[PDB]
């Protein structure tokens, strides 16, 4: 859990909660998001 | 011989997309033929303007991304294509659209023309999430009417397009909704008449009246054939 720092449209970045972060980390969680790519079918994949 | 000629009497405007128009003398039968011609001339061949062309800096096709906008291109691409524009004097011109900051992007950012006039200023293209984040398009709009997909405008060409060009699917046509009905009139002296109710839904750009005008002007045109020797 926590807060939206950063969203974009390929990356969201999370800023986490003091209650569940580790002693000795920036508690940031990065997300990366695939843009149109193939699948096994020649479909679209993507990501919103 | 006794035909009551119809005559424009009322047009009230609920909205700036509503309104409603009559045809007071009618004698029988005529009501449902004019009512059901003219909604189909009405729904198949009015004119507009629709964005045909889009362009975007550092943009090269519309399967991609760009930093500190929350939209893909695909999704401004479908936005645009809901603009509502209406131009006097000419039948193409380029808009253009800067904006910086954090918040969202309006209709209202395009830069001031003297001759387009925007309907909806607050109908929303992008939004933007970063504080250092730019956007600049050139919009270019065209006037015509009926449906032409993209696909189709590429194959009448004979010159090539440079890269970074988007093509916008047009819907020229700005009436969504038409719906008519019959009632009796109150003239005293003939009680065997009937008025004309036209029920309109656009998204402004045109004017109900003129409407009306030009899609009769169509059919006696079409008439004109039939009227002839032949």
């Amino acid at each position: 859990g926590g807060v939206v720092q950063y969203v974009d449209a390929s990356r969201i970045v999370i800023k986490v909660n003091e209650d569940e972060m580790y002693p000795g980390e920036a508690g940031i969680d990065i997300y990366n998001l695939t843009k149109y790519t193939r699948s096994n079918q020649n479909t679209c994949i993507n990501q919103m | 011989t006794e035909f009551l000629k119809p005559r424009l009497v009322d047009i009230e405007q609920v909205s700036s997309t509503h309104a409603k128009v009559t045809l007071e003398p009618l004698e029988r039968g005529f009501g449902h033929t004019l009512g059901n011609a003219l909604r189909r001339i009405l729904l198949s061949s009015m004119p507009g303007c629709a964005v045909t062309e889009v362009e975007i800096d550092g943009v090269l096709h519309e399967y991609s991304t760009k930093e500190g906008v929350q939209e893909d291109i695909l999704e401004i691409l479908l936005n645009l294509k809901g603009l509502a524009v209406r131009v006097q004097g000419k039948d193409e011109v380029i808009l253009t659209l800067n904006k910086s900051g954090i918040g969202p992007v309006t209709a209202a950012d395009i830069t001031h023309d003297g001759d387009v006039e925007i309907v909806k200023p607050q109908h929303v293209i992008c939004h933007l999430t970063d504080e250092n984040a730019s956007i600049s398009m050139r919009i270019k709009v065209q006037r015509g009417r009926g449906y032409v997909p993209a696909s189709t405008r590429i194959h009448s060409e004979e010159d090539e397009r440079p890269i970074g060009r988007l093509l916008v699917d047009a819907c020229y046509s700005p009436v969504e909704r038409i719906a008519y009905n019959v009632e009796a009139a109150r003239v005293e002296q003939r009680t065997d008449l009937d008025k004309l109710v036209i029920e309109m839904e656009t998204n402004g750009t045109i004017d109900p009246e003129e409407a009306i005008r030009r899609a009769a002007t169509i059919l006696a045109e079409q008439l004109e054939a039939f009227v002839d020797l032949r």
